[PDB]
RNA sequence: AGGAGUGGAGCCUGCGGCUUAAUUUGACUCAACACGGGAAACCUCACCCGGCCCGGACACGGACAGGAUUGACAGAUUGAU
RNA sequence: AGCGUGUGCCUACCCUACGCCGGCAGGCGCGGGUAACCCGUUGAACCCCAUUCGUGAUGGGGAUCGGGGAUUGCAAUUAUUCCCCAUGAACGAGGAAUUCCCAGUAAGUGCGGGUCAUAAGCUUGCGUUGAUUAAGUCCCUGCCCUUUGUACACACCGCCCGU
């Protein structure tokens, strides 16, 4: 029932605030990604990503495009999706939050089973 | 195999001017060094004196990195079949 | 594309930039003086470069 | 050899015929009439058609898509 | 007082955004809001605080022996 | 006779064991264990999960310019235009 | 102080002074060097001088942990690296056992090379300061030699007796 906020503004203006504001509302290594330059001499899938995320079904679950990648940092362009990245075997399904942002999608899914020890 | 037939006759006529050449061994090269006059693989080209040597008219030695062709007087003949040219002009190798 | 999905990963940095000379080996390269040029294959060749015996 | 996992088998080019006497037309007269436009471009040739879609035609080694 | 921003401790909060200090029982309360936030949004850091284990990136499989009896 | 120590505490690295879809393998007293010049984010890679290309040179026999096949576009499709 | 290193066939990754911005890591211009010339008189560390500290797990020790900022690279999450502020655990000189060492030697320091796009808790060298103890033994631990016995020669992991 708390509202939600990043830094002092609302998700409406996050959707609203572009990149050369977002570099400096995100943190140092965010924004030292966003500015590399063009998401072109390797991320035409990723533009293609933002493109399957940007077009709209209607009111209800969320689409489902599982992905081949872990070095994604997450964008308020795409919060409340339904992605499931890559882990070397399956996909692990994870509802996109608000306070989701900020980190990377790879972080976000565990790949190794947690350690387990019987007997030696 | 689906290689073009002009480069191959360039790699022909240049053959038959001098009868060796040097080619060193890299897959990862899309560019001939010498013929860089034209669009030129390396590939192809030492698969295609692969397939001389299955014929059977040059002979290979292979010293570091770099693959080694001589030219045979049976090659030289086959060089004169199958580019129709009349005994009239050989290779510099054979001339003092 | 398979022509332009061949080369995807640039080899202007790291280990796979270069290679032994001799026995076209990525292992025990050595990068000093320019020599790009395997451990064992210096060892086996390194008389004829002029390399001697004097320490 | 026939593994757990099956093989997409290769894309088959089906053998047709009287394709290149489909190009013009045959009537009375001997002039030509081809359903297929013309390439102005000067990556493929003059004599080069393009193909025969529902919707759109598209070139051959020019690998251009000229829309309506 | 005319102290340089930088030299404060917790500098672009998440929660307001502007530079300021923390005290003892406010870094204690910080600190364990983040341990169930990152528990609660299930990520990695958030696994590996809540199994105890080490969350830097670092080896365990030789030292850390005062994990556990 | 001594000096510096190690073995004790924390930290880096290797091996064994356990775990893992995979935790790739060699090396077990001197004469293996900061060794393979091996400080592995990607290539390394030899390990697992996934998808294409042939790089089947070729000798013979079925097919041949009338076509034996590669290179691609609205879109389901992994992972990629 | 001294070994050094310093712009590349494939190849693109070189070493830097000077001048501003920023606490800082770093950012932009500005020259030199294919090298005793330019970095560089390589103003290195240790040590010395003058305060502060006062036997208290403490101003020792900096493991663990949160946030922010910079560079490399297509990509740093399973922190690549560095910088700043907080966080201050074990540790009061370690049982059995065990290793290395005779003069610029051990030891305390720092600097180069390899590793290297980012790069040293490893290794190889360089340099500073610089000792205690001994000019012997076979006790321990191994090696070597002589003599002696052999019914052993594939040689004690041997040959060989009886139920
Ligand atoms: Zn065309």
């Amino acid at each position: 029932f708390r509202k939600f906020t990043y830094r002092g503004v609302d998700l409406d203006q996050l959707l609203d605030m572009s990149y050369e504001q977002l570099m400096q509302l995100y943190s140092a290594r965010q924004r030292r990604r966003l500015s590399r330059g063009l998401r072109r001499k390797q991320h035409s899938l990723l533009k293609r990503l933002r493109k399957a995320k940007k077009e709209a079904p209607p009111m209800e679950k969320p689409e489902v495009v599982k992905t081949h990648l872990r070095d994604m940092i997450i964008l308020p362009e795409m919060v409340g999706s339904m992605v499931g990245v890559y882990n070397g075997k399956t996909f692990n399904q994870v509802e996109i939050k608000p306070e989701m942002i900020g980190h990377y999608l790879g972080e976000f899914s565990i790949t190794y089973k947690p350690v387990k020890h019987g007997r030696p | 195999m689906l290689m073009p037939k002009k480069n191959r006759i360039a790699i022909y006529e240049l053959l038959f001017k001098e009868g060796v050449m040097v080619a060193k061994k890299d897959v990862h090269m899309p560019k001939h060094p010498e013929l860089a006059d034209k669009n030129v693989p390396n590939l192809h080209v030492m698969k295609a004196m692969q397939s001389l040597k299955s014929r059977g008219y040059v002979k290979e030695q292979f010293a570091w990195r770099h693959f080694y062709w001589y030219l045979t007087n049976e090659g030289i003949q086959y060089l004169r079949d199958y580019l129709h040219l009349p005994p009239e002009i050989v290779p510099a190798t054979l001339r003092r | 594309g398979h022509q332009q999905l061949y080369w995807s990963h640039p080899r202007k940095f790291g280990q796979g930039s270069r290679s032994c000379r001799v026995c076209s080996n990525r292992h025990g390269l050595i990068r000093k003086y320019g020599l790009n040029m395997c451990r064992q294959c210096f060892r086996q060749y390194a008389k004829d470069i002029g390399f001697i015996k004097l320490d | 050899k026939s593994y757990t996992t099956p093989k997409k088998n290769k894309h088959k080019r089906k053998k047709v015929k009287l394709a290149v006497l489909k190009y013009y037309k045959v009537d009375e007269n001997g002039k030509i009439s081809r359903l297929r436009r013309e390439c102005p471009s000067d990556e493929c040739g003059a004599g080069v058609f393009m193909a025969s879609h529902f919707d759109r035609h598209y070139c051959g080694k020019c690998c251009l898509t000229y829309c309506f | 007082y005319k102290i340089p921003d930088w030299f404060l401790n917790r500098q672009k909060d998440v929660k307001d955004g502007k530079y300021s200090q923390v005290l003892a029982n406010g870094l204690d309360n910080k600190l364990r809001e983040d341990l169930e936030r990152l528990k609660k949004i299930r990520a990695h850091r958030g696994l590996r605080h809540f199994w105890g284990l080490r969350v830097r990136g670092q080896h365990t499989k030789t030292t850390g022996r005062r994990g556990r009896t």
